[PDB]
């Protein structure tokens, strides 16, 4: 059914620095996506599920926005906590595909 | 609160089934989903089923239906995938996760997800 | 002879959800109403078609116990005569009638530290239930042209949402049991009445 896309497949960043990542879907979608990161060889985490809505418990390093296709995902003032893959994935119609991810190098 | 916990790594011979699990801990499958989701090597992650444990239903992509059964008891917290047929291009970790399918009108935002369980072949 | 089962119905402590509305039935027993109008604990008493202190002295073919757990503030919309959510929904009482509804604070009891998610009212119907209906199935209900195929998304939604009854609740979200006592008189064979 829906498709992704993601990217860059890669960045160069610094402690500190300020970073924007883009997804963009196939079929239009109202603001239903979601955006996680996975450490490498560990269990992914959601940050955001909505354009912009950030789950609990994360700190406030992300932002994301959107509006019906071509959204973002933000980091400011890029930790070590950020080195993760990053993916996007939709919520609008099943099955809810994830993005092919991003890799931040620190 | 509830931290899903997961099945050890499963070797098998190509073709012939296998079985993983997960359960939850300082609760229940209190009317959330459950679903499986395939991490293969370096790919994107992929979604193969819902279950929600309250009622049983369970539904699939199109890509695993029919491969795959996904399964519960929710008196013992446990949760099952099982696949038949295996290793086309396969061998990937999979996790289970949950998400809040009676909590609003917007789903598979997946808030915990399972420690991940490496599936393979040789 | 015996003793009515209602010593059980107000002390399980394990309750259906209202879409899931749990039924008990009475018979061939002593009703004593008059005892649970003493109760110190109970937030509402009120019935139609009676008075509560006399009804003691009254015989019934049949009673149910119709019993379930609501938010506070929707409790009012258990009796008959006004459309919401759980009576257009879940539990609709008839045009005419005829038993009582009794209903408490249960915060203590049934908030959970995560909200609880085993309560759960549905809120998505094609069109509203009829007197004493009960409705378990969870098939996907539709907003769009898109056949959901059984399953969730955009336009397609899971029938069935929770309460999450917190203990950082104000007086009305907190969670209310709620017994309905629905009573049957007819040509009345009765094996049911109070001391
Ligand atoms: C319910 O349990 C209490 C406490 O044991 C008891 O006093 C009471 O008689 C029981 N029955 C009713 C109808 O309250």
């Amino acid at each position: 059914d829906i498709q992704m896309t993601q990217s860059p497949s890669s960045l160069s960043a610094s402690v500190g620095d300020r970073v924007t990542i883009t997804c963009r879907a196939s079929q239009s979608i109202s603001n239903y996506l979601n955006w996680y990161q996975q450490k490498p060889g560990k269990a992914p985490k959601l940050l955001i599920y909505a354009a912009s809505s950030l789950q609990s418990g994360v700190p406030s390093r992300f932002s994301g926005s959107g509006s019906g296709t071509d959204f973002t995902l933000t980091i400011s003032s890029l930790q070590p906590e950020d080195f993760a893959t990053y993916y996007c994935q939709q919520s609008y119609s099943p099955p809810p595909t994830f993005g092919q991810g991003t890799k931040l190098e620190i | 609160q509830v931290q899903l916990v997961q099945s050890g790594a499963e070797v098998k011979k190509p073709g012939s089934s296998v079985k993983v699990s997960c359960k939850a801990s300082g609760g229940t499958f209190s009317s959330y989903a459950i679903s499986w989701v395939r991490q293969a090597p370096g790919q994107g992650l992929e979604w193969m089923g819902r279950i929600i444990p309250m009622f049983g239903i369970a539904n699939y992509a199109q890509k695993f239906q029919g491969r795959v059964t996904i399964t519960a008891d929710k008196s013992t917290s446990t949760a099952y995938l099982e696949l038949s047929s295996l290793r086309s291009e396969d061998t990937a970790v999979y996790y289970c996760a949950r998400y809040m399918v009676t909590r609003d009108q917007y789903y598979y935002d997946m808030d915990v997800w399972g420690q991940g369980t490496t599936v393979t072949v040789s | 002879t015996n003793l009515c089962p209602f010593g059980e119905v107000f002390n399980a402590t394990r309750f259906a959800s209202v879409y899931a509305w749990n039924r008990k039935r009475i018979s061939n027993c002593v009703a004593d109403y008059s005892v649970l109008y003493n109760s110190a604990s109970f937030s509402t008493f009120k019935c139609y078609g009676v008075s509560p202190t006399k009804l003691n002295d009254l015989c019934f073919t049949n009673v149910y116990a119709d019993s379930f757990v609501i938010r506070g503030d929707e409790v009012r919309q258990i009796a008959p005569g006004q459309t919401g959510k759980i009576a257009d929904y879940n539990y609709k009482l008839p045009d005419d009638f005829t038993g009582c509804v009794i209903a408490w604070n249960s915060n203590n009891l049934d908030s959970k530290v995560g909200g609880n998610y085993n309560y759960l009212y549905r809120l998505f119907r094609k069109s509203n239930l009829k007197p004493f209906e009960r409705d378990i199935s969870t098939e996907i209900y539709q907003a769009g042209s898109t056949p959901c195929n059984g399953v969730e998304g955009f336009n397609c939604y899971f029938p069935l949402q929770s309460y999450g009854f917190q203990p950082t609740n104000g007086v009305g979200y907190q969670p209310y049991r709620v017994v309905v006592l629905s009573f049957e008189l007819l040509h009345a064979p009765a094996t049911v009445c109070g001391p």
